[PDB]
């Protein structure tokens, strides 16, 4: 089996303007994970990056459309990374995935950078 | 288990899978054998998981370095190319698909870092690392900088550290000597010291990473960056008038980037191993076959000599192959894992001043 397992939870439905917190539990041989990412995909659309956390620098990067509304954070003791989503918009409706990588040569903002992927959790926002 | 008498091919979703499917249509036109190309989600972990149960595709496309462990787990068949076919590909690409003495995949594409420069800011980019301090002082008087690149990953910083002699494991005649490690030798110390001195003299910032460097180059703020062909599409969108050239030399010696080889392995569970060999050797690894894939999504540089000579009319691709041939194949052995994490800490610690260069590399060799 995979040496790293990721499990998302927290999906739900929110009226526009509200908030929702997602979590991603990481387990296995996670000693060298340097990158944790949140991605999302709606039917008929390309998977897009939402937030990227660089664990060894603390740098966080956000998609332009969610910057200032979403916050990604790591609880190292629990090995759980969170996505706090504030001021939700209908355009945020998607299946949300967490992803992890030990290292990479390409952009940490892109899906192709990440080796391990969760099953996804559904977020639905209504206007 | 795997269906006999057809071919199933898995390749990642960032590759030219429509072009590959078209090569499969040509194969069917000559042989009657149906070729199905898929790009499954989570392919990196999907192939080892499904192949361990004796299932999955006949052919898997992935970077060569992961195939070493797949071969160790018994997931890949030994391939049987004759000398005449082997002569058609660059020798170093065969070394990348060699594990325990056996060839375990067909090389397809070749990637390495190059020096990317802004032609409007810097029509004649420097041939040497030693020129960068004076060039940066010039450009900073004009509100610019000379060079910004990802300092956080050893993949990006090791080419300079390797130039004067640093290396992970000695590699001679297709075998790594894991007892021969050059992380804290004199050459590695020389290269890392030059890097830290660049930071000491304010020509680079220890915090610069992939995203900071990419934004700065694509906005015309810095004259140079270091990156691979995967980054060219973003620079195209930025409309920066960029070029791609040989990495700067250090102490008169080439920078030595790691080389990744997109490769095609044959599933050990496949009952179609001879069909897969025929498809890969006689249809894909031809000028026409690689052209079909490349027209869909560019491969960058390729392992087939004949088609590389055509692609290298693009100076960006010629530079990619020149840098790759001056570099080192990314080791496919499990001992390489500790290298990335140890050297990442060492460079961070040296660049931020938490350790000296000699202390940091000593701990990394340790």
């Amino acid at each position: 089996p995979s040496q790293v397992q990721l499990v998302e939870s927290g999906g739900g439905s929110v009226q526009a303007g509200g908030s929702l917190r997602l979590s991603c539990a990481a387990s296995g041989q996670i000693e060298h994970i340097g990158y944790l990412g949140w991605f999302r995909q709606a039917p008929g659309k390309e998977r897009e990056g939402v937030a990227a956390l660089i664990t060894y620098t603390g740098h966080t990067y956000y998609a332009d459309s969610v910057k200032g509304r979403f916050t990604v954070s790591l609880d190292n003791a629990k090995n759980t990374v969170y996505l706090q989503m504030n001021s939700l918009k209908p355009e945020d409706t998607a299946l949300y995935y967490c992803a992890a990588a030990e290292w990479g040569s390409q952009s940490p903002l892109t899906q192709w950078f990440y080796r391990y992927w969760g099953q996804g959790t559904q977020v639905t926002v209504s206007a | 288990k795997i269906e006999e008498g057809k071919l199933v091919i898995w390749i990642n979703g960032d590759k030219g899978y429509n072009g590959l499917a078209e090569v499969g249509k040509k194969f069917e036109k000559d042989t009657g054998i149906k070729v199905t190309v898929e790009h499954p989600d989570k392919l990196e972990e999907k192939f080892p998981q499904v192949a361990a149960t004796g299932d999955g595709p006949d052919i898997i496309f992935w970077a060569h370095d992961r195939f070493g462990g797949y071969a160790q787990s018994g997931l890949l068949a030994e391939i049987t190319p004759d000398k005449a076919f082997q002569d058609k590909l660059y020798p170093f690409t065969w070394d990348a698909v060699r594990y325990n003495g056996k060839l375990i995949a067909y090389p397809i594409a070749v990637e390495a870092l190059s020096l990317i420069y802004n032609k409007d800011l810097l029509p004649n980019p420097p041939k040497t690392w030693e020129e960068i301090p004076a060039l940066d002082k010039e450009l900073k008087a004009k509100g610019k900088s000379a060079l910004m690149f990802n300092l956080q990953e050893p993949y990006f910083t090791w080419p300079l550290i390797a130039a004067d002699g640093g290396y992970a494991f000695k590699y001679e005649n297709g075998k790594y000597d894991i007892k021969d490690v050059g992380v804290d030798n004199a050459g590695a110390k020389a290269g890392l010291t030059f890097l830290v001195d660049l930071i000491k003299n304010k020509h680079m910032n220890a915090d610069t990473d992939y995203s900071i460097a990419e934004a700065a180059f694509n906005k015309g703020e810095t004259a140079m960056t270091i990156n691979g062909p995967w980054a060219w599409s973003n620079i195209d969108t930025s409309k920066v008038n960029y070029g791609v050239t040989v990495l700067p030399t250090f102490k008169g010696q080439p920078s030595k980037p790691f080389v990744g080889v997109l490769s095609a392995g044959i599933n050990a569970a496949s009952p179609n191993k001879e069909l897969a060999k025929e498809f890969l050797e006689n249809y894909l690894l031809t000028d026409e076959g690689l052209e079909a894939v490349n027209k869909d999504k560019p491969l960058g540089a390729v392992a087939l000599k004949s088609y590389e000579e055509e692609l290298a009319k693009d100076p960006r691709i010629a530079a990619t192959m020149e840098n790759a041939q001056k570099g080192e194949i990314m080791p496919n052995i499990p001992q390489m894992s500790a290298f990335w994490y140890a050297v990442r800490t060492a460079v961070i610690n040296a660049a931020s001043g938490r350790q000296t260069v000699d202390e940091a590399l000593k701990d990394a060799q340790t």
